[PDB]
This record gives C-alpha cells, structure tokens and sequence, in this order.
C-alpha cells in the first residue's frame, strides 16, 4: 500500500512536526509528529482536531477560512484573536497572554520550520493590541520552544536579532512579506494555498463540476463590478435627464 | 427578524427550559442559548421537549 | 369547523341515531345524509359558511 | 443560477472529464466519487508544483473529515492517486472507518479535550 | 429510527428489528430482518 | 333569471358543420395487455458493499471499557499500554489504543509522549505489526473515579 | 434496555407494516414489517430511506 | 383488504370497479379527493391536523 511512498522527502518537502503554546485549549507547550507514509488525527467529535488544522493554516495564507468544515456555511466563530484567547462560546487567557505556533518539514532529510509569536500586553483584544511576528527557517537549529524562550528574553526585536545571528532564518512583523518570502522559497503562488484551504475543509465530493468550481477555481465573480456599473449608469442618467 | 418580531405571535417570546426539583420549587439548571462547544445535555433536553 | 371535518363528524353523529325508529333512518350511506343535511341547514340560515 | 451565468466566469462553461486509453488514446468514457478525488489531488498537486517541476515542491495535503464521508474503495483510490501524484497526505476523522486508515497509515495523533483543556498524544506503527 | 451507517452500533442493541433497504443503480429493494438473522447474513457473506 | 334578453348576436361563432367524413371509429386493435406484477421482491443483502458490514462489525467503546475495568480490578496496579495489549490483545487495534489513551486522559493522567514503549500484534489475516506507543499508566482507581456515559 | 416496551400496543395504534408499489425506486411490490418494540431503517447512504 | 388486493382489483377493472368495490365491501371507505380522506383519518385518530 505505502511502500511506494519513497518519493516523499527525497523529492519534495513534506510535513514532519507541529508545536503549540497557549493556543486554543492547548494551554502551554503541546506537540505532535507526522509520518512520511501518512498520518491521521483522530478524537471524539469536537476535541481540537480542526483547531489544530486552523493553527497550522494560520501560517500559510493571508487568511484561511477558520473552522471551514464544521461551520457548514456558518461564520468563522473561530479566528486568530479568539484562538489566542482560547474562546469557547469564559476566555481561557485574558489580560496579558502569550502564544506561539510552529510547523516543520523536510526535504532530502534537511529540515524546515514555520512559526509565529503572538501576545497581548493588555486585557483588551484589538487587532493592534496583538503584537505578532512570523518566521521561516531552512535550518534544523530552530524550534518553537526556543522561540518562546527568546521572546521571554525580549520582544520582536529579539526575534529579528536571532534571525541576524543565524543563517537560513527569516522573521517578519507583517504577514504579507513573510508569506512572499516563503512563497518565493517554494515558487508557490498564493492561489495554491487558497486551494489548500478549499481542500482542508471540503466535505463529501458532491459532483465533479461543482468541485471544479468550488475547489479548483477561485470565484472572482464580477458582482463587485456590477455595483459601480449601476452607479455610473445612474450618474449618466442624471445628466441625460 | 424585525418584521416577524412584530407580526408573528410566536416570535415575541423567548423560550427556555428549566429543570425543576420534584421536592423543591428551585431550578436545578436551565438550558438555552449558545452552549459554546458542549452539547451532551442540550441534545437530550431538546429531544425530550420535542 | 372546516366543512369536510364537519360533514365527517356529522356523519359519525347520525350513525348513532340510526336506532331512532321514527326519524328518517338511513342504513345505506350516512355520509351522503350528513352532506345533504348540512346543505339543508345552510339553506335555513342556521349555519353560514365562510 | 442566471446571475452566475452572467457574472461568474465559472458558470460560463460546463466542466467535463474523459477516461483515456494510455496507449491508443481512445475514449472509453466521456464522464463520480472515484474520479472527483483524483481531480482534487491533481488540482492541488499542480497548484503546488513550480513551473517546470515534475513534482509538487510542497507535497503535503490536508483533508478534514477525509474519509468519514466516503466508502472503503473510495479512500483506497484516494490514497492510490496520492501515490500517483507523490503527495504526502494527512487525514482527520472522529473515530470512524478507522480500519482503513490504520491499514493505510503509519502514525496518528489522538486529541481529547477535558473541559476547557486540550492535549496531544502521538503514536506510530508499521508492518512486519 | 432512520439511521446512517455510523452509530448503527449503539442502535443495534436498543431495538428488535431492522428494515434493510437496497440501492442497485436505478432500482431498490427492501426486506424485514431481525438482528439475529442479520448477524447470520453477515456470517454468510463472510463465508461467501 | 332564465328569461331571454333581446341583445344582438355578436361574436357569432359557427362550427361543427356535420360533414359525414369527420367521423372515425374505436380502434380496439390495441389488444396487448399490460402484464401484472404481484411478485414479492425477496432481496439478498450480499449486493451492498463492505462499507456497511464494517460499521456493523465495528468496535464498541462500552464493552471494551468494561473489559479494561475488569482487568484493572484484577491487576490492581498501574499498567502500561503495551502490557494492556498483551493482557487484552484487540481486534481493531488502533481504535482500541485510541480508546485506551482516551481513558488515560479522561482520568487526567499524564501521557508522556516523550518516552515510549512497544508491542507487536497480529491481525485478522495473519500479518503482524509493531506499535510505537507513548508512556503512561492506567489504574483501576483512575477509571472508577471516572465514569462513562 | 429493551424492557420498557410493554406499554406499546395496549393503548395506541402501532404501525406494523408498510407495503409499497412502483413508488420511488421501489419497482414492483415491497413489504416490510415493523416490530412493535421499535424498528430501525438501515441501508447504504442514498438507498431510498427518505 | 391489502395493497395487493387493491392493485389486483384495479388491474381487473378500472376506476369504475375501484369505486364500486366500497359498497360491496365492509369496513372500507374510499375518497376520490384527499381532504375527505384526511378528515376521515383525523376523526378516527381524534387529533387535529397540527
Ligand atoms: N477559537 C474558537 N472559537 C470558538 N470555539 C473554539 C475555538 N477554539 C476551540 N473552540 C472549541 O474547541 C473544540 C474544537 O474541537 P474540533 O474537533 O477542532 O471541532 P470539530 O470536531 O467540530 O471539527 C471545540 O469544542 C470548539 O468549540
Ligand atoms: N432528486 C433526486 N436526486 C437523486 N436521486 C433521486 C432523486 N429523486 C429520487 N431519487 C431516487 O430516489 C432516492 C432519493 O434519495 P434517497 O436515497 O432516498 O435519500 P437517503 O438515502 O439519504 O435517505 C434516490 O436513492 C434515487 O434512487
């Protein structure tokens, strides 16, 4: 069944590890591993599996559809700030709270790691009260808990300073430039990770056509153009009348 | 929702189910609204009411 | 009463009175009897249907 | 559907799939589940393959509820196709159809949530 | 009780019969079974 | 009501000139009967796939939970997962292991993922396997303090 | 588990058999009893249950 | 009376025979319009359409 899986790693980067810290219900450091020939996450309904999926996805898109699968069209009750706060419905981590996330990969046996460090310095939860950073490493000498310790030594400037100290390490305060760096490192256009998000919450395969539409292809429907089309036509109508 | 809240009788009322003590008028526990992730009790209460 | 429910209930009632020897005994179709008599009572303006 | 036919590029055309003979290229079929999974794996692999790259450079794929909604043969076809595309895969399920995945996977991570707390426990195995 | 394949495990115990329905492309069938007979049918399938 | 008013005839329609030719006659020559169908369609279940019989044969957490509780009452000591496999080798191995860890964590007992223990298990077709398992310990006390529903 | 079912069949009417014909995909005649202790419809998804 | 019997009678004879059967039979009723039949039902089961 899986003996043909020898191509993984030898030919492409594959997922190997994940780490977490003060994320969702995972209070404190928590970890997992991944097998080359494949793996499965299991547990009772509503136990933190899609939570881990979202925790991974936070690092691979401008924004993923958090909780895409179980919502079934429902709005994303889960998001970055609520995850850092550990929301359910009673906030797990109010006041000042710190958080950390990471993922890992391998190609030719050489390691890669992603991650991001978050923390509110106040009980309020504005998008700017969040102090955030993102990371990308092509060197085995980087791990999430080491990043947490580094932050415990100091702020974002320290996460950049250790980047300057090592080689094969990158960190960024803005998500877009980190995403661009990683995408260049993989030549990946962001539509690829958009498709990854489409797949990472897809339920039963309905039909091949609807599947092309909803997964393979971005919507990009021109209804946004119709609004200004109508408004400009009304403007012309004013002068004509 | 607003229009129904005016012109539909059964939308002027919020509903909740309060568990009663057979030996006391007190409410052991009341179930309604968003549970937030746990529903082992809500399921049985709603099924029982139906 | 919805008309059809009314005629069914009246047929059920008239089935009881089949034992009255001196009043228009029907033992072949009480349903038609109920329909005809509802129509008759409407003719007398005893019952008006809207 | 009409507004989609006018404003949605995806609705301007109806998609199709055809089965091909590898040698002669003759059509055997001109047209579900068995094919849609291969379609999706194909789309991700291609989207993740840099220009001029045989493989998808980022060869990892996630599937939520991957097989809690599919038959045994369907998931077997899914894993086979993933092998055809050289894609490492991850799957998620709420403790259902586990025989398949245990057969076709070499590790797993169990997650249980005790009230407001959550935790992780990894596991692995292999055949002999 | 109409039930999917999943969770049939628990329901088996708390009932005494099952109406099994069949899909055959554009055709269907349906039969009345008791758990005792459905178990034996499963065994027969296992043997053949 | 039915008096005849003197209104003019307008919109005067003429139709149905009774030409003899327009007649046609019952063509009963369509004699083919429509056959009756009163056959009981007794059905054999072997035509639906293993996806159904598998859910029929699946594991039940209740029975295994009670069996593990009986075992833990027997041993009356902390016991690791590999010893649990040796004492109670399952049929659906991975699911049973997941259930065992589920009880471990239902008790709030730590499962040290960082240190391991191993076992080997045969399956339903004679093939054998090895399991890299995490280190922890189950206790009868743990699962009797916990309860199941 | 199954011992509570004495009441059924003493006060109320109980469905016990549904016969079909040329209905939906059920070509021809079909018949299925319902045990008065509670019966469950089982089948592969998309197999005429609804 | 069973669905088999009704289908057999219908094949043996069209709607005319189907409507004629009622008067020949006993403990049987027919309703060429549904609401009549539903009124019969609701009467027999002493419950409103709700
Ligand atoms: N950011 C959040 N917002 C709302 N609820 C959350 C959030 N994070 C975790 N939860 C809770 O944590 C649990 C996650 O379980 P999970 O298995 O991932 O969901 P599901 O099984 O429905 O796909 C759920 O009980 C969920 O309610
Ligand atoms: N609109 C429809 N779409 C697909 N199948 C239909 C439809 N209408 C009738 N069918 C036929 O009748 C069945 C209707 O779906 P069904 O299987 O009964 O639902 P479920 O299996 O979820 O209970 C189908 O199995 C099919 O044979």
């Amino acid at each position: 069944m899986n003996q043909v899986s020898g191509l993984a790693g030898k030919e492409s980067f594959i997922l190997t590890r994940i780490e977490l810290f003060n994320w969702g219900g995972f209070h404190g450091l928590h970890q997992a591993a991944i097998h080359q020939d494949g793996t499965a996450v299991i547990g009772p309904t509503g136990s933190g599996k899609t939570t881990l999926v979202d925790a991974l996805m936070t690092l691979l898109l401008a924004n993923p559809r958090y909780n895409l699968a179980s919502t079934g069209g429902h709005e994303s009750d889960r998001d970055l700030i609520s995850y850092v706060r550990g929301v359910s419905g009673h906030i797990a981590r109010p006041g000042k709270t710190v958080t950390g996330i990471a993922a890992t990969l391998e190609r030719e046996g050489k390691q890669v790691r992603l991650g991001a460090l978050l923390w509110f310095d106040s009980t309020s939860s504005s998008v700017t009260d969040m102090k955030r950073l993102w990371l990308f490493s092509d060197n085995p000498g980087q791990t999430l808990e080491h990043w947490l310790n580094v932050y415990h030594e100091g702020g974002t400037r320290l996460l950049r300073q250790m980047e300057k100290e090592a080689i094969g390490l990158w960190t960024y305060p803005n998500k877009k430039q980190y995403l661009a760096r990683l995408r260049d490192f993989f030549e990946v256009g962001e539509n690829a990770f958009t498709l990854l998000n489409r797949a990472a919450g897809l339920k039963q395969l309905n039909s091949i056509d609807e599947i092309f539409r909803e997964l393979v292809l971005d919507d990009h429907s021109a209804f946004d153009r119709a609004a200004e089309v109508a408004n400009s036509f009304d403007g012309l109508t004013e002068i004509h009348q | 929702l607003g229009a129904k809240a005016l012109l539909d009788p059964r939308f002027r009322l919020e509903f909740a189910v309060s568990v009663m003590d057979r030996q006391s008028g007190n409410v052991i526990e009341s179930r309604t609204g968003s549970q937030g992730g746990s529903g082992g009790e809500k399921e049985i209460i709603a099924s029982y009411v139906l | 009463i919805p008309l059809e429910e009314a005629i069914q209930s009246l047929s059920s009632i008239l089935i009881e009175h089949v034992s009255q020897e001196q009043y228009d005994i029907n033992q072949d179709n009480p349903f038609l009897q109920a329909s005809r008599e509802l129509r008759e009572w409407i003719k007398r303006r005893l019952i008006v249907e809207r | 559907l009409g507004a989609k036919a006018l404003l949605d590029p995806r609705f301007r055309l109806e998609f199709a799939v055809s089965v091909m003979d590898r040698q002669s290229g003759n059509v055997i079929e001109s047209r579900k589940e068995i094919i849609a999974s291969y379609v999706l794996t194909a789309s991700l692999s291609y989207a993740l393959s840099p220009a001029g790259s045989r493989y998808p450079l980022f060869g990892t794929i996630i599937l939520d509820e991957a097989f809690s909604r599919s038959s045994h043969a369907v998931a077997g076809r899914i894993i086979a196709a993933l092998r055809e595309f050289g894609l490492h895969a991850v799957f998620i399920t709420p403790n259902k159809e586990m025989r398949l995945l245990r057969d076709h996977t070499r590790s797993a991570i169990v997650v249980h949530r005790r009230g407001q707390n959550s935790n992780m426990a990894s596991l692995s195995w292999e055949e002999l | 009780f109409i039930t999917p394949n999943k969770e049939m495990r628990l329901l088996r115990d708390h009932t005494r019969s099952a109406i099994v329905v069949h899909r055959r492309g554009q055709n269907s069938n349906m039969a009345s079974l008791s758990w005792e007979e459905l178990e034996r049918h499963y065994q027969r399938r296992g043997n053949a | 009501r039915k008096q005849e008013v003197p209104l003019p005839a307008v919109g005067v329609a003429v139709t149905g000139i009774p030409a003899i030719e327009r007649l046609r006659f019952k063509e009963v020559d369509d004699e083919a009967e429509q056959t009756l169908d009163l056959s009981n369609h007794a059905a054999d279940l072997t035509q639906i796939g293993d996806d159904f019989w598998d859910a029929f044969n699946g594991l039940d957490r209740e029975v295994l939970i009670q069996q593990t509780l009986q075992l833990l009452a027997k041993e009356n000591r902390p016991v690791g997962l590999a010893e649990l496999a040796e004492l109670l080798p399952p049929a659906h191995d991975l699911e049973t292991f997941a259930v065992w860890i589920g009880m471990a964590r239902e008790a709030g007992i730590e499962v040290i993922d960082s240190q391991r223990e191993f076992a080997e298990l045969s399956d339903g077709e004679g093939r054998r396997w090895r399991f890299n398992l995490p280190t922890t310990g189950l206790e009868s006390q743990a699962l009797m303090d916990i309860d199941w529903e």
